[PDB]
């Protein structure tokens, strides 16, 4: 008698100079990309003295089920911004994504909004300075 | 703000009900979602779009034969007599040229056109020879076959009728196209005779509200005149909006609720002047049309009842999917396959999440009726069996388990046949019987026992018996021809034997019998009730017949490859354990309710791709690659270990070739 | 038998008169029309060994006086009798004889079956006997049976099988059914509902008259109620007649005046004194199998099935070939690469003689001018949908697609140009709303939309109308699953949400679209454009089109390649070529990526143990496809 067994997280997307909650939605998918690209980036000896290892890391995040704060849509509605992500996956992990970029697309389905695709997507973003991708925290089990 | 307190105002009105005129609403809106509703639009209805109201064409006739208008109101009599009068004394190129000033003017629709026009009814009688109940169908989307003459009764363009049993003025504004002055109304049933037989019918056929048509009325008495010449009870009772200014006296309700009216007064309902006749109307109106959304639903036995509304027809099938839920509640919870329960987004109170407080708290569930009481111990086993556990927002660590009860899915051809050589006890026991032999061969044994199964169940009203008994039929129709066509150019001498099971005279039979059977016709050749009351049990007579689980699949199938190949993770649900859930659901469907639509090819090259991906996402999985920070990010799930019914249906619905050829790539 | 009877129903066929054919040809029309009802007495019971009338009343006669009576019975004594009895000896003995007579179990003939073979909407039996509801129910044809005053109001469904002469279900009784004079005398003051229950079906219904004499107390009371009708008001009953010696003429002239367009059946045929099972057959067979196309040879002939059934879709400009083989019933499949194949025609093959009249100038000659610039229609439309010629006769096979939308190849400019000049020609009106969609903007869509709506109902136009629903709900979908996002997403992908819907816009569009289902838009559509354009039903449903999906898991385990491309194009030019805002969503979406990543995958497992793409599939992957979705295939 077979009897599957599922989990499920909490990622808490929020602002960076404030508390506010953006919104809380559950985790889908993330995807870890880290490699290299085309020959056209280095291509003869050029600074073979120093070889420098080029590292081209992605980091992409989905969501689902995603409610938004009512304090903050009352806020913003009435009236760039770089935000964070926050995970507390089951022990369990308190992963933290600094600086990341909410992308999206709008979709449009026969049904009325046959499952209504409340997918939110984030890549991860990285500057110059800023170097913490991810937080690992963990806690007992 | 109108809207803001119109809302909560018809609630006050609603709760401040005498409840009888709350079992005339039950009924109405009843009768309104099953499409037997049909109105009887007056002539007060179109006063609202200030319409030349009767009294002032005999005023004006009046003027012409007597002089100075009269001095005081006319009676029920004078209305059919003045005009009469003036047809026979002043002329008919006159009695048209009077008409054509007070009638050829455009006004436009009042909102209690469109109220009308909001609860689907099923045709329109009118009495009324305006076009502006023909004018608000137009501009609303529907198309109402129109009747205002003998000859456009046999013309019926469609199936809706807009009835007018006055006339009308589509020819021509002359007094020959309409009922008018007393001849008219003496020369009727000689010159109307299909007219009134199809009035006659549909209000014997149908439930007839009426609007407008103050009492007192003429065709009023006509049809109470009628109804008294009915035997005993033969006719329902045609509901009656009074709309008048002043209440109604008692001794007049009595008098005129024994002759067949329901009266639902207006005036008792809401505190109105004598000018206010607009919200009368509307009251009544937006009470009938917000009744029929359930936002009137306040009470705890009102959410178990309506739920057991949509249960209770449910019973006579031992297990239904979850993806077919969502139809029976008419779109307003995605039941999932985990057994979690969301909302599409609403009409009315959240009865299901009502429902799992109840069952939340055993205190709830004792502080309500004792009838609700037996219904909810039954709505309660009937969830728990059938894999539904909690709402999606209350969700957890889920450990969904699956079975399937059922002798056919785990070979015992030895109890089979045990089963079979025994005597039978109820129609039940037949189809069983029926369904374990046809997976035993001997199909001509098979189509026999499902047609007495269809014959021996006449009057019993279980369709599930007799709407599955044929399809199965069917399904042991082809099965038999398409084996017989199978035997003569590859079992020709494949055993040295030539052998036919099926004789050539049983062949003869079948095809007599199921002939022009047209199965995709059978669902809607069922009763009414059947077709509401079982909505879901219809994808098995048609091509629909795993048609959207494979759209899905297709889908599902490319994420997983997707996520296969981005080096992605997943949480929660997947795109391979979603798979594996809809896959069981449909297979426990199939086999528990003894459909042999099982053994057919669709199904098996489902089973077959469903099970494909999964093996191919299990073996990815016992490969996984470490990665920078991914490698405490997967850890636990292993969530497919190839059990005993994945080894049954990895040997039964599954070919060698694959298994050749998969086992190595 | 097995030849003879085919081949002397296709003989007798041959020399009917022009009256018996157009009786014929107007029973098949309101049977496919679903609008026949058939009038069944005492004779299509008798053939099931159910016994006569006067065999009762020769028992109450010898029971009353002592001997049978020395000769046949007239119209009176068949009610007086029974009446004398029954005031005289009483009730109890009245039922007693009743019950010894019609209690008994008798098969069911042929003929209750071929009365069903035809699909009657209602069926109207004058006998007590349960005959007929056996055969519904076995056959599954469902009718609500109909015997007493009380199960009028009480119909479950909506085919009647209304027996107007009362009933035994409820018991063997004399109270239930119309049997003696007085029974007679107080039908219409005791049976006021069935009375006119069956006066409305007759009015509003084809009705045909089989097994009744033509001097029947019915048949003679109806012809009195039909005189007192008007001017014509109504079709005239069929009566099919089977009694053994031909009918006078003199008596046929009597009865068509009344209202009866007879169809004798000792005319047809020629048989015995007492094979009455062999002429009802004669005529019910004739029937069906002209229902069937089998006694159809002509080049006329099939210039009126072909242009029957092709004229209506002249509106769209480009139909499916998948559905193709809909428009013609299930026989003729007709395959995406331009092959056409009968399946189940069971007649006289049409399609299979119209390509020989393409295919030659003087056979196509000695066609009449009015079949001739119908045939000329017909063959530039068939050539214009890519249906070339049959499959026996393969040759030169090319695929070639021009869809000429010009939407497909994103010329905006064009579109805007051809918004900003005024039109006329409504259908000029149902493209500039489109091509509104296509810029974004729905709300000027959506009221284009409800114009065209006003302006279609009065137009004899439904195609137009029907589109433009459909449109104008998809239009109003999109609007609200864009501003159930712009409050939502909105703030976070662009920040400072847009408002591009009034509030008020939003309201309206609210009040209208509200109260109004999608799935029951084509079941409210007049009868004529329910059979018309019947291959219009899917775009009503929310699954549109689905019927190529499943191949996608058939081909996925000429090549299937060539045919999934081949259906990938097709749809595109259907959806595109006729304005259809449903190209947009979600759904299509999903399948063109399908198909294009199969035939993708494929080319790569092709490349192992290639693949030449063009304008058309780049437009499609760049279009269709998402950035993640070219990735994904890139790296697989
Ligand atoms: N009876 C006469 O001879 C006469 C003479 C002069 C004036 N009137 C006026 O005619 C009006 C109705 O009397 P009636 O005899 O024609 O029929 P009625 O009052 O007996 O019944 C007509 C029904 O239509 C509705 N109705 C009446 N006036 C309406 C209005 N302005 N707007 C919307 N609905 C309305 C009501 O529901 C009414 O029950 C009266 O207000 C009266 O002032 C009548
Ligand atoms: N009228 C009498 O008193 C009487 C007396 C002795 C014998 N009969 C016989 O009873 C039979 C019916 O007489 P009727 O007065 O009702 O004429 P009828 O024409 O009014 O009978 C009604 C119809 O029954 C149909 N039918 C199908 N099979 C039939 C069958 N085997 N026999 C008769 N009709 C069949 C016929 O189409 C006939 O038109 C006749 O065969 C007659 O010889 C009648």
């Amino acid at each position: 008698m077979k009897t599957v067994i599922q989990d499920t997280a909490d990622v808490y997307f929020k602002r960076k100079s404030d508390g506010k909650l953006v919104f809380t939605a559950e985790a889908q998918t993330a995807s870890f990309s880290q490699a290299i690209s085309e020959e056209k980036l280095r291509g003869g000896i050029g600074n073979k003295p120093l070889y420098i290892l080029k590292s081209e890391k992605e980091i992409n995040l989905t969501v689902k089920n995603a409610f938004f704060d009512l304090e903050w849509l009352a806020m913003t509605q009435g009236e760039s911004e770089r935000y964070e992500v926050e995970y507390r996956t089951i022990s369990d992990i308190y992963i933290q994504f600094p600086n990341v970029s909410p992308s999206g697309e709008f979709e449009m389905s026969l049904e009325n909004g046959n499952a209504l695709a409340p997918e939110i997507k984030f890549e991860a973003l990285a500057d110059t300075d800023t170097d913490e991708m991810a937080v690992v925290i963990e806690a007992s089990r | 703000l109108e809207s803001k307190r119109y809302g909560e105002k018809l609630k006050e009105v609603f709760l401040m009900l005498d409840n009888n005129v709350v079992e005339c609403i039950k009924e109405i809106t009843e009768s309104s979602r099953n499409g037997k509703l049909v109105f009887f639009v007056g002539a007060g209805v179109s006063t609202l779009s200030d319409y030349p109201q009767w009294w002032r064409l005999v005023d004006k006739y009046h003027e012409e034969l007597y002089g100075s208008p009269k001095k005081g109101n006319y009676s029920s009599d004078e209305y059919l007599r003045i005009p009469q009068i003036f047809y026979n004394v002043k002329g008919e190129m006159a009695f048209d040229g009077i008409l054509k000033d007070f009638f050829q003017v455009d006004k436009p629709t009042n909102p209690i056109h469109d109220k009308i026009l909001a609860m689907n009814p099923a045709h329109v009688i009118t009495t009324n020879y305006d076009n502006l109940i023909d004018t608000a169908c137009w501009k609303r989307g529907k198309y109402f076959s129109v009747i205002s003459a003998e000859e456009d009764v046999a013309n019926a363009t469609s199936s809706r009728y807009l009835l007018k049993v006055a006339g009308d003025f589509r020819k021509g504004f002359k007094g020959e196209n309409v009922v008018l002055k007393e001849d008219d109304y003496l020369n009727y049933d000689q010159n109307y005779p299909l007219i009134s037989n199809l009035m006659k019918t549909i209000i014997a056929t149908h439930t007839i509200v009426f609007i407008g048509y103050g009492l007192g009325d003429y065709n009023i008495n006509m049809l109470l005149n009628w109804v008294r010449k009915l035997q005993k009870d033969s006719f329902h009772k045609p509901f009656f909006i009074r709309t008048d200014p002043s209440p109604i006296e008692n001794e007049t309700l009595i008098y005129y609720e024994n002759k067949g009216l329901r009266i639902i007064d207006a005036a008792s309902l809401i505190d109105s002047n004598e000018y206010d006749y607009l919200e009368r109307y509307s009251a009544v109106m937006d009470l009938l049309i917000e009744s029929q959304e359930n936002k009137f639903i306040t009470k705890d036995d009102e959410v178990i009842d309506y739920i057991y509304g949509k249960i209770s027809p449910l019973f006579a099938l031992q297990y239904i999917r979850k993806i077919d839920l969502k139809h029976v509640f008419e779109y307003d919870y995605h039941f999932e396959v985990n057994g979690t329960v969301v909302r599409h987004k609403n009409k009315g109170f959240g009865y299901m999440e009502r429902f799992f407080e109840l069952k939340e708290s055993c205190d709830e569930r004792s502080k309500l009726s004792k009838k609700q009481y037996e219904r909810f111990n039954a709505l309660f086993n009937f969830f728990e069996k059938n894999g539904v556990i909690c709402m999606a927002k209350d969700a957890g660590t889920l450990n969904t388990s699956i079975e399937i009860n059922s002798l056919a899915y785990h070979g015992k051809y030895d109890v089979m046949k045990k089963f079979i050589e025994e005597q039978s006890v109820s129609i039940e026991d037949d189809y069983k019987k029926a369904f374990f032999l046809a997976c035993l061969g001997r199909w001509e044994e098979s189509y026999d026992l499902y047609s007495n199964i269809i014959l021996n169940s006449i009057d019993e009203s279980n369709g599930c018996v007799y709407y599955l008994s044929q399809i199965n039929r069917y399904r042991i129709y082809q099965s038999i021809t398409q084996a017989v066509t199978q035997f003569n150019g590859l079992g020709l001498l494949t055993f040295g034997r030539h052998y036919k099971p099926f004789t050539d005279e049983f062949l003869a039979r079948i095809e007599r019998e199921m002939t022009n059977f047209n199965i995709d016709d059978l669902f809607n050749g069922m009763p009414f009730e059947f077709q509401k009351k079982y909505k879901i049990l219809e994808f098995l007579s048609d091509n629909q017949f795993l048609y959207d689980d494979t759209v899905k699949l297709f889908e599902l199938t490319n994420k997983v490859r997707s996520e296969m190949s981005e080096g992605s993770y997943s949480f929660g649900m997947s795109s391979d354990i979603v798979v594996l859930l809809r896959l069981y659901d449909n297979l426990r469907f199939l086999y528990e309710n003894c459909l042999w639509s099982v053994s057919f090819h669709e199904f098996h090259q489902y089973i077959r791709n469903s099970m494909s991906l999964l093996i191919e996402k299990a073996e990815y999985e016992r490969t996984r690659d470490i990665d920078e920070l991914g490698f405490s990010f997967f850890g636990k799930k292993s969530g497919f270990f190839m059990e005993y019914y994945d080894f049954v249906n990895i040997s039964r619905h599954f070919k060698i070739d694959d298994i050749k050829n998969l086992e190595r790539s």
